[PDB]
């Protein structure tokens, strides 16, 4: 019965961006399926990379080689940058 | 039932083509298109009745439809 | 003397007007019930008495109108390719002879 | 007192969830700690650029909420999000308004 | 005769046109009957005074929109009978001769 | 200029294998740019893969691997 989805999380980041704007539920589902799909593509490529390099673990590195192999053009640079500063804050806060 | 392809009326095939930005639809297109709708809807629905049976379900689910569209490459957002 | 003449937009004005009308609409074009039936007879051939949700149909449509409006779009470019504004069955065919379904 | 991993990373998307999923997804045998943190970091970004662009689209059509339509504009107007979401067909999107130059009246 | 919703042939310039009778007007009662019931003229409804003293009919031209709907008296309205249909054919032939004269004068203008 | 190394007669040979009987003259220089941008896509991914293995040399395996990503698999060179 419990349905797991990214409802409140995308809503939060929406207010972080625009703390005045509503969202449609169908449009939400567009967002949820979209983040699920891009998550699948980034995680799959990563799994592959690993299996090619005879590794066995999905390091933050793979997710990068991946984000830079999937996300196109600039969308990547800004993804990397934000992912690197995010993992930097994760290791700084331990 | 039978021969309901004619339900995609010309008035509509046009409206779609009109949507697609065409201005003059030659006749002999209304038949071609319906044929294209029935090769697409075929494959998708086939890959959906295969998914349907695998789950031993009977009710073709919208969930299956989306997975089917993915296989062929035409992913659809808005349903799951 | 002066005989009337009705106001008729020239061939193409009504065309482009409903083009601007329809390229702002997101509403589906092919009507629902007519489409729903399109499937029950396109499925009966793959499995009997396959019920269908009222969402599978809506999805299998959104996916269809989307597929068709894309193909028409490449059909048009293909029609303009021969310096013509009329689309032809060959166009839907050249287009599809290049996407690799044919 | 237990804090969440997202506040450790400074994010809004869940880093915890994206770990489970990564694990049960069996994308690979072992998953490290920083991999779900980075993925949540990239997913929120992509969810943000797309939400911003949708916000730029909506106000234009003077609509408070964000209907699925706006999400298409945002995606088809942008040339990056369009390569990404390029074989994707959003629900109730319509198409980018466009008519060819030869179809215009003289 | 004339009936509500029935066929009629009417003047319009020099030519004959088929029409539907939607309302029947009586000058004595300052009233008309309509089709989907006696009623008077509305706030925005009026009849030209050249015919309003005679028995009027609000008519709708076939093949033409509701902007062409108008009130006509016995001068401008006739019953839909074979005599009126025949003189309608005759005036259609007169319009055809006028169009042929148009073609002749334009082809002499080209020369 | 290494691009101008993809010579006309070579583009003509590609057209012949492609069944073209009369090549415009302006095609030759269009086929270069299209060629470049495409190679510039594979080789890009070929190298992302390369700098993931911390390898400094690229392999044909990484090349067909980048093709698999792009979509156009290549049989005959490994994998």
């Amino acid at each position: 019965t419990r349905k797991e989805s990214y409802a409140i999380y995308v809503y939060k980041v929406l207010k972080q961006v625009h703390p005045d704007t509503g969202i449609s539920s169908k449009a939400m589902s567009i967002m949820n399926s979209f983040v699920n799909d891009v998550f699948e593509r980034i995680a799959g490529e990563a799994s592959r990379l690993a299996h090619y390099n005879k590794r066995s673990t999905i390091t933050s590195r793979e997710i990068q080689t991946a984000v830079r192999l999937l996300l196109p053009g600039e969308l990547a640079k800004h993804a990397v940058s934000e992912g690197t500063k995010a993992v930097t804050k994760y290791t700084s806060a331990k | 039932l039978r021969d309901n392809i004619q339900g995609i009326t010309k008035p509509a095939i046009r409206r779609l083509a009109r949507r697609g930005g065409v201005k003059r639809i030659s006749g002999l297109i209304y038949e071609e298109t319906r044929g294209v709708l029935k090769v697409f809807l075929e494959n998708v629905i086939r890959d959906a009745v295969t998914y349907t049976e695998h789950a031993k379900r009977k009710t073709v689910t919208a969930m299956d439809v989306v997975y089917a569209l993915k296989r062929q490459g035409r992913t659809l957002y808005g349903f799951g | 003397g002066g005989v009337k003449k009705p106001h008729r937009y020239r061939p193409g004005t009504v065309a482009l007007r409903e083009i601007r009308r329809y390229q702002k609409s997101t509403e589906l074009l092919i009507r629902k019930l007519p489409f729903q039936r399109l499937v029950r007879e396109i499925a009966q051939d793959f499995k009997t008495d396959l019920r269908f949700q009222s969402s599978a149909v809506m999805a299998l449509q959104e996916a269809s109108e989307a597929y068709l409006v894309a193909l028409f779009e490449d059909t048009n470019l293909a029609a303009i390719h021969a310096k013509r504004v009329t689309i032809m069955p060959k166009d839907i065919q050249l287009a599809r002879r290049i996407r690799g379904e044919r | 007192k237990a804090k969440t991993r997202s506040s450790r990373a400074g994010l809004q998307f869940p880093v915890g969830r994206v770990h489970r999923l990564l694990r049960k997804g069996n994308y690979a045998e072992r998953v490290g700690a920083g991999a779900p943190v980075y993925l949540a970091a990239v997913l929120e970004y992509l969810t943000a650029e797309i939400l911003e662009l949708a916000g730029n689209a909506a106000r234009d059509n003077k609509k408070t909420r964000i209907i699925p339509r706006h999400l298409q504009l945002a995606v088809r107007n942008d040339e990056e999000l369009n390569k990404l979401l390029g074989r994707v067909t959003i629900a109730q999107g319509g198409v980018l308004p466009n008519i060819q130059s030869v179809l215009l009246p003289k | 005769e004339f009936a509500l919703g029935g066929r009629c042939l009417a003047f319009h310039g020099p030519l004959m046109y088929e029409a539907k009778i939607l309302k029947i007007w009586d000058p004595s009662s300052k009233m008309y009957t309509s089709i989907p019931k006696p009623q008077k003229l509305g706030e925005d409804e009026s009849i030209p005074e050249e015919i309003i003293n005679g028995k009027c009919f609000f008519i709708h031209y076939q093949g033409w929109k509701s902007s062409w709907d108008e009130w006509v008296g016995y001068d401008r309205i006739r019953a839909y009978n074979e005599e009126n249909i025949a003189m309608k054919k005759r005036l259609a032939n007169e319009a055809k001769e006028a169009k042929k004269s148009l073609l002749e004068q334009q082809k002499k203008k080209k020369l």
